């Protein structure tokens, strides 16, 4: 007769749902759809900085491949 | 050491950490490895009293590399003079120096 | 209009106060046993928003359940003083109401009202847990009829 | 426990002296002997193992 | 199960590290060119800025030796803008 | 000889001054001692992180290691002065003067 | 950039909630209301006199025990070295010495609380 | 100490007024007195539960 | 057996947590020497490259050093791929 | 501004030092050391070190909790003192705060103070080194070498800790 | 929109904490054959809002013997740290991808005791000081095993970053590898959150209300905020550590749903054990650990130290 | 400055005990609300 | 199988109470959605239901009238709104309505 208990979790589940999606979506929105690149070590940060430099528009997520080179 | 038991037994207990040029983990170099190596190789066996007079500029370069203000004083006065003279319009920074 | 806004604020605040009445664990005598039986599964204070809580600092309503004697009256008055406002006193049982069986004794306060301002008088010896629940609901309606911000608006 | 009454009449229609022997009185009299070295939580356990009721104790 | 998965992860890490190794020389070349270019820019700026100074012979070395020293990050970005120094120094430490 | 070093050295100086001056209690002096230890840790960590002396990063850990040991021994001493004295103040600790 | 912005958000949200909690409810305070709570009757009078704690030995050795975990925690990075024999011997040395310390305390009353 | 009831039954003392000095018609019903063993709180609690069961038998 | 078995059984009866902790500790102490995979672990830690394999000047003689990463001569870690 | 960061955190470090060096009630001194240790961990974090700062955090919070637990037990009084209650603690706090105020005043304008040591205070960003740590944090490999290189340190530290427990036992024996 | 993320990690967490009270008073009540809150709207879905409104409009008295400053700074400390320790959790993608998330959360959990400490001491009460000292002993005892168990479990992770746990439990839950430690860990999560059967800091039966005894209205509601946010965060950390879940890089919502369900189940077990046990007696919960948890966890620490080496299964650090 | 004792031990000082004495009494849920248990206790051991 | 029937009778719950509007009416007023045979009604408007299948205590119940004696009782109700004749039947003091 505990189904009356179930709404309490339900809305609460929604509560615990809200951050986990939002951050992910934010990480996709602010970084051009792709996952936020994580720099756990200096090499990754150097790669990110070189990406920011090459992009020309000063955003690391903007990526250039074969079209950029001759 | 007072009673250097380490050389007598040929056992390493603290000599690995004494200097920055020793074998660091994963061969990570020190910030001033070259200067320390040059200074140490300079005054080895020569004597700890002859080291000050003979191996002087090596130790001076090493201590600079450690602390760096015959270079940072240079920078401080450079920045001071720049901010001074820019105030009343003698100099303007080039575009690559602000974006 | 300002009257409508303060009215709605009154309804909200009064609803909160009446829907989260936190009582105190101040059972004194046999009237406490019914005070437990309405906390028992059958009547279950909890569904009405009322949950027992000691440490008067975090309680609103005091159900004086049991005989209030001379040796205890200073403690009851002091403990009522600890309660931060708003505070309400529900008097359970004839003993806590006007004296009950031992109304003519030498060491019984002839009514809890002589020590604290009692808000709801619940009669019985002991009152049936249904009757005490009815008294609590009557106190709930009392809080519902409060007009604090209205009086402030007509200061 | 052993709940008792010492009822003393006088031949009239009302009692002359009704003393109430209460197990709770004697049990609470021995609370201190029980709680020796025991902590406060043990005292909480002990005043419960007597099923102490002060309606009967205070008469 | 953990043994097998950890061994596979070790193989994957070895592959990633060898990819980084294959790519490192280009990064080294680009980095040395960038630091040399920045030092050149700072020297040209210092030439103009240190002109009416009593005696500030520019391009002077501090260490008596001639072997190159890994330039301190202050003397690589001293005249650069605020965002440049903030991102260069407190860049990896602040990227969370 | 850079700036942050000045602040940590100055903090150690005030902690040394605070240790060398007692007012009432024994806990306060011990706290000032562990503050001296804190300043030492921060200074040494700054030095070795700056110099990339990778093999020497264990040195602040060993510092803290013996730090906690001395703090423990000092507060046990305070336990005994409280057991034989009721309190911890130092001005009443005078039985050895003669 | 991110971490102190976070910390600031939490502390200002908390300080705000405190402010609304402490300025809105229209408090009415008198002396007996703020009187200390001592299960009804007036307190004997203390609340700052020395309060004996019999686990003082246990409390202080917690400091050494928690201190050792500083030595212990570099293990996830220590396992990935080329000298696993020495690393294993030293890690087991730390753990064995902690076991010996705990056993010495256990046998020599130690962990048992004072009376 | 004047203890009675469970605190006697809980400490080995074989005493119960329902059996030793029967009153009303307690000399007819059949029940067992849960004599305790150690005299602690746990023994008295077990005694109380067993008294509940024996009273169920008497009911 | 006898005294030793009785002591083990009584310890299992009275304080099983201590028995379990001591057994786990002794196992974790003495097994790693016996197990043959330990050496493998070391080799894996040696296999993982963190720094660049800085090339050495080919002044001729040395045959073992490869002249190209794809060249067969030189250390190989097929064992790790299989294992 | 975010230019200095380390400077401001060092000032909070010194202020926390003044707080507990003024001999207040030991609980208040513990709080002052707590804020000082937190901001010191912040400084160590901002100086390219993560493990060391969090280690200071954890270890010092453990130690200061035990200091509190002893303070309200042994080293307490019927009238605990505040940084403003007594004139002596107020004087110590005033001396420390005005002192550090005038030290940082003489520091951040001239930026060439000689006091004890020559202190050219341009900026802490300057002294940073342009380097590459690859795929390993230098501090992590540094304190991870304790079990591989510093075996002697392992032995001496373990022996010291065990005998520290022994002495904590013997001192507190009380006959 | 980093501000957007920060607000999205606070308001939903506070709402979840609010509804935690309702689900507790319902699950507990249904354990005890009762019905729990049922009157306010449908199924009591308004009780958290109702008592939230009361606690912030009820008079927040300040005791005459209090120490004002710490009496106020303690609730702020508690709530701020309870909210802050949610930021490094690897809910699909952690908000703050720290390299030392485990150590950071240990540090803030150890700091959270100082809120209890200062609130208890500043209140100037016998019961409050008693509860503060019980908190001292409880949290030190359980913190030792917290640190050791975290080290032992993360030895298979390869580092202290929370995100890699998802990579670690790619094919199997970590509980199948360290189920003994997990048990101990769970108990520690029960005690560090100061919950049953170790909720002796409050001790409603013997300490009236413990360190909340002089805390009324807003500050009391705030300490309750800290306690329940810590409950949910601890259950989330336990779910992240042992009961890993599948994570599709393209649809993080799947991992969000699985993680949230696991946290909900762990919290429900928290309320379950809260309504099925008597309460420990101070020294026992110490003698439980210093004599039964500590030796076992030391032995398991040595076992998990040796285990990757004997099987050539040392996890990578990157 | 009287000379130190021959046994080099200062005589044991007077009693300095300040054991707590709280009202485990009315309004307490365990004390049934109508008890006043005045307990002279040292810390937790009564 | 019983899952489907259980989901189904939850729709008889809304069907019995005059559709969805009456369903929320009884849910928000009497806090229950259970249906029962209309045993009777009094002159004041209270409706009196019984369901012998329910366990002893909830086999009989009231939905109180919206209005009694010049007082809105749509939201606030009490146990004194029971007429004396029916107070016997409601409190299980008799089986004769
Ligand atoms: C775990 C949860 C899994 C999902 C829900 C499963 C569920 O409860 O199904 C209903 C059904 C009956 O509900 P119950 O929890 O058994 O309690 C029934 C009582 O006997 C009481 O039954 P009753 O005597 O009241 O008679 C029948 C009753 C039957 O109860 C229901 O109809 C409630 C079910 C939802 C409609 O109908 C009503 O009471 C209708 C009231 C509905 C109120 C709102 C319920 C919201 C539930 C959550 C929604 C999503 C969030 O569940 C089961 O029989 C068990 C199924 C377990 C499946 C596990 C799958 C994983
Ligand atoms: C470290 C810096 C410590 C600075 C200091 O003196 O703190 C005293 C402060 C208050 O001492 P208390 O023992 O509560 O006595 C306050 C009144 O004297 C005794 O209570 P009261 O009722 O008089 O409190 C109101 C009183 C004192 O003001 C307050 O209580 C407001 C909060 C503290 C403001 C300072 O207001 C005034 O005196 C007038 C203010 C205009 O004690 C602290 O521990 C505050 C440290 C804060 C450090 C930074 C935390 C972030
Ligand atoms: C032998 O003789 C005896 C006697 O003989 C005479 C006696 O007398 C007595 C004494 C008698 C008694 C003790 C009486 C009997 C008592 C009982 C039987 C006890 C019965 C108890 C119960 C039925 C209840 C038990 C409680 C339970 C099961 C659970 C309690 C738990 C809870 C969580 C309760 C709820 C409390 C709280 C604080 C939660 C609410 C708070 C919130 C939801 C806050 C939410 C806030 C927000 C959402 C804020 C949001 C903010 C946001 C979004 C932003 C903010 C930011 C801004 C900037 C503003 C005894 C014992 C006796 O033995
Ligand atoms: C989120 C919450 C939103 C709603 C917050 C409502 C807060 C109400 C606080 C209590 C009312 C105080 C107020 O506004 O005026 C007090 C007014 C002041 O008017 P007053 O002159 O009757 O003063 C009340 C009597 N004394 C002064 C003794 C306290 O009083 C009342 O509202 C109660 C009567
Ligand atoms: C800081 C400030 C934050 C401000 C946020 C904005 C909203 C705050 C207040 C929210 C509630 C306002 C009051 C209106 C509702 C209310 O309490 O009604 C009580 C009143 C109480 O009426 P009553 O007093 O007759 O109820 C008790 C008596 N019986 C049981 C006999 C009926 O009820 C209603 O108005 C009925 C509402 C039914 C639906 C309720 C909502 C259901 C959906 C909830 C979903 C989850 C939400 C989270
Ligand atoms: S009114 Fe009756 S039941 Fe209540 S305390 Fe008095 S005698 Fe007992």
């Amino acid at each position: 007769m505990w189904f009356e208990i179930l709404p309490g979790i339900a809305v609460m589940a929604a509560c615990l749902f809200i951050p986990g999606m939002a951050t992910a979506h934010i990480h996709k929105f602010t970084n051009g759809g792709k996952e936020k690149r994580v720099a756990h070590f200096s090499y990754q940060w150097n790669l990110m900085e070189r990406d920011r430099c090459i992009s020309g528009v000063n955003r690391y997520h903007v990526t250039k491949g074969l079209e950029n080179i001759d | 050491p007072f009673f250097d038991v380490q050389k007598r037994l040929g056992l390493d207990l603290d000599r690995w950490m004494t200097i920055q040029s020793a074998e660091q983990p994963h061969k990570i170099p020190g910030r001033c490895h070259a200067f320390e190596k040059e200074w140490i190789e300079c005054a080895h066996g020569i004597g700890g009293i002859r080291a000050e007079k003979e191996c002087k500029i090596e130790f001076d370069d090493f201590v600079e590399c450690l602390l760096r203000q015959k270079t940072m004083k240079r920078l401080s006065a450079i920045k001071r003079q720049r901010d001074k003279l820019i105030k009343e319009g003698k100099y303007t920074p080039p575009p690559h120096h602000l974006g | 209009r300002g009257e409508y806004v303060v009215a709605k604020l009154d309804d909200l605040v009064n609803w909160a106060r009446r829907s989260s009445l936190w009582p105190m664990t101040f059972g004194l005598a046999c009237c406490a046993v019914e005070m437990m039986h309405m906390a028992a599964p059958r009547y279950d204070m909890d569904r009405f928003g009322v949950v027992f809580r000691a440490s008067p600092r975090q309680s609103d309503v005091m159900i004086v359940a049991g005989t209030l004697t001379n040796k205890m009256a200073p403690a009851l008055r002091k403990v009522y003083d600890q309660m931060p406002e708003p505070r309400y006193v529900v008097s359970m049982g004839s003993c806590a109401n006007g004296g009950g069986y031992y109304h003519y004794s030498y060491s019984v306060v002839r009514g809890c009202d002589r020590i604290v301002p009692v808000d709801i008088y619940v009669p019985g010896c002991p009152p049936t847990a249904e009757a005490l629940l009815y008294g609590i609901l009557q106190l709930q309606r009392k809080i519902k009829r409060e007009k604090r911000l209205r009086i402030w608006y007509r200061r | 426990g052993e709940f008792g009454v010492y009822l003393v009449s006088d031949g009239s229609s009302r009692p002359y002296r009704c003393k109430i022997k209460a197990p709770g009185f004697a049990h609470l009299a021995g609370l201190d002997k029980m709680s020796k070295g025991h902590m406060l939580a043990d005292v909480v356990a002990i005043i419960g193992t007597q099923d102490i009721v002060f309606g009967e104790v205070d008469r | 199960s953990m043994m097998k998965w950890n061994r596979e992860r070790r193989r994957l890490q070895i592959e990633d590290f060898e990819a980084r190794i294959a790519l490192m020389p280009l990064f080294q070349a680009e980095k040395d060119r960038r630091v040399l270019q920045m030092l050149r820019e700072n020297l040209e700026e210092e030439a103009i800025i240190m002109k009416d100074v009593p005696d500030w012979k520019v391009g002077e070395s501090v260490f008596h030796t001639t072997r190159w020293v890994t330039p301190m990050m202050g003397e690589l970005y001293g005249l650069r803008t605020n965002e440049e120094i903030l991102s260069a120094t407190y860049g990896f430490i602040w990227y969370t | 000889m850079p700036l942050v070093y000045m602040n940590i050295i100055m903090a150690f100086a005030i902690a040394l001054a605070g240790l060398l001056m007692y007012r009432s209690h024994l806990m306060s002096s011990l706290l000032c001692l562990e503050g001296m230890m804190l300043s030492l840790f921060i200074m040494s960590t700054l030095i070795i992180l700056n110099t990339h002396f990778t093999l020497a990063n264990m040195m602040p850990i060993i510092l803290l290691v013996f730090a906690a040991c001395e703090a423990a021994l000092g507060l046990s001493l305070l336990v005994m002065v409280s057991n034989t004295y009721g309190t911890d103040y130092v001005q009443n600790l005078n039985l050895l003067q003669c | 950039m991110n971490i102190m912005l976070t910390l600031l958000t939490n502390v200002t949200l908390a300080s705000l909630l405190v402010l609304i909690a402490f300025w809105l409810p229209q408090l009415n305070a008198y002396s007996e209301k703020t009187s200390p709570y001592e299960c009804g009757f007036d307190p004997m009078g203390s609340a700052r006199l020395p309060f004996s704690m019999k686990f003082f030995l246990v409390a202080i050795t917690f400091l050494l025990f928690d201190l050792e975990i500083a030595l212990l925690l570099p293990l996830p990075w220590a396992s990935q070295t080329n000298n696993l024999k020495t690393m294993l011997t030293m890690a087991l040395f730390l753990l064995i010495l902690l076991a010996a310390s705990l056993a010495y305390e256990w046998t020599q009353k130690g962990l048992e609380w004072a009376e | 100490y004047g203890f009675s009831g469970v605190m006697l039954r809980g400490s080995g003392i074989q005493w119960d007024l329902r059996k030793t000095q029967p009153y009303d018609v307690y000399d007819q019903v059949e029940f067992d007195v849960p004599i305790g063993s150690r005299g602690d709180c746990y023994d008295r609690y077990l005694c109380r539960v067993e008294e509940m069961r024996q009273s169920l038998r008497i009911i | 057996a006898g005294r030793i078995a009785s002591f083990l059984k009584n310890a299992w009866a009275k304080e099983p947590v201590l028995v379990a902790s001591f057994a786990i500790g002794g196992l974790a102490i003495i097994l790693p020497s016996l197990s043959p995979y330990t050496n493998y672990a070391i080799r894996i830690n040696r296999a993982t490259p963190y720094n660049y394999p800085v090339p050495l000047r080919d002044d001729g003689n040395m045959p073992d050093v490869p002249s190209h990463p794809q060249d067969p001569q030189g250390p190989s870690l097929e064992w790790l791929k299989n294992l | 501004m975010t230019m200095y960061i380390a400077f401001i955190l060092s000032t909070i470090f010194v202020i926390g030092f003044v707080g507990f060096s003024s001999k207040p009630s030991p609980i208040y001194g513990g709080l002052g050391l707590i804020v000082s240790g937190g901001v010191g961990c912040g400084i160590v974090l901002n100086f390219g070190g993560s493990f060391l700062g969090l280690m200071v955090f954890l270890i010092y919070l453990g130690g200061m909790l035990v200091v509190f637990g002893y303070t309200t037990a042994m080293a307490t009084e019927m009238y605990p003192e505040v940084w403003v209650s007594n004139k002596t603690v107020f004087g110590a706090f005033v001396s420390g705060l005005m002192m550090e105020f005038c030290m940082v005043y003489y520091a951040l304008k001239e930026e060439e103070v000689e006091i004890i040591f020559k202190f050219n205070g341009l900026g802490d960003w300057v002294i940073y080194d342009t380097g590459d740590s690859g795929f390993f944090s230098e501090e992590a490999m540094g304190i991870a070498a304790l079990y591989s290189y510093g075996t002697w340190l392992v032995i001496v530290t373990g022996w010291s800790l065990l005998i520290g427990v022994v002495v904590i036992m013997e001192i507190t024996r009380g006959n | 929109m980093f501000m957007i993320n920060i607000l999205s990690l606070i308001i939903p967490i506070l709402l979840a904490v609010a509804f935690l009270t309702l689900v507790e008073r319902k699950v507990l009540g249904y354990m005890q054959l009762r019905k729990g809150p049922n009157v306010v709207g449908p199924y009591g879905l308004l009780q958290p809002i109702a008592d939230a409104l009361k606690l912030v409009t009820k008079e927040p008295l300040r005791p005459g013997t209090s120490s004002i400053s710490m009496f106020i700074i303690a609730p702020i400390l508690g709530l701020s740290l309870a909210l802050t320790m949610w930021v490094p959790l690897p809910m699909p993608y952690p908000l703050i991808n720290m390299n030392l998330g485990v150590l950071f959360m240990l540090a803030m959990s150890s700091l959270a005791v100082y809120s209890i400490l200062w609130s208890g001491w500043a209140s100037n009460s016998k019961y409050a000081l008693i509860g503060a000292l019980r908190a001292v002993a409880q949290t030190i005892s359980y913190e030792v095993t917290l640190a050791i168990i975290l080290l032992s479990v993360l030895l298979m992770n390869g580092s202290y970053t929370l995100s890699t746990l998802i990579t670690t439990q790619e094919h199997i839950w970590m509980i199948f590898t360290s189920w003994p430690l997990a048990m101990m860990w769970f108990i520690s999560t029960l005690a560090e959150t100061n919950r049953a059967p170790f909720d002796l800091t409050e001790g409603e039966s013997e300490l009236v209300s413990g360190f909340n005894v002089e805390y009324a209205a807003g500050p009391f509601a705030m300490f309750f905020m800290a306690e329940y946010a810590n409950i949910i965060m601890m259950n989330a950390f336990t779910a992240i550590l042992f009961l890993g879940a599948s994570h599709d890089p393209h649809t993080p919502e799947l991992y969000t749903i699985n993680f949230v369900l696991k946290t909900l189940a762990l919290t429900i077990t928290f309320l379950w054990i809260r309504a099925s046990y008597p309460r420990f007696r101070y020294d026992q919960l110490m003698h439980l650990l210093w004599k039964s948890f500590l030796p076992l966890t030391l032995a398991l620490c040595m076992w998990h130290i040796s285990l990757p080496i004997m099987t050539a299964s040392i996890p990578p650090q990157s | 400055w009287k000379p130190p004792p021959w046994n080099d031990v200062d005589p044991p000082k007077d009693t300095l005990v300040s054991n707590l004495t709280l009202n485990f009494g009315p309004q307490h849920p365990a004390a049934h609300g109508v008890l006043r248990l005045v307990m002279e206790l040292s810390g937790e051991m009564v | 199988m019983e899952l489907v029937q259980v989901l189904r009778r939850g729709l008889q719950q809304v069907s019995g109470h005059g559709g969805l509007r009456g369903y929320l009416r009884v849910l928000f007023r009497a806090n229950d959605v259970r249906v029962g045979t209309l045993v009777g009604e009094d002159k004041y408007g209270n409706k009196y239901y019984e369901d012998n299948k329910q366990f002893f205590g909830r086999h009989r119940w009231v939905i109180y009238t919206t209005e009694m004696n010049g007082r809105d009782t749509f939201w606030d109700v009490d146990g004194s709104m029971v007429p004396p004749e029916w107070h016997r039947w409601l409190h299980c003091m008799t089986d004769d309505p």
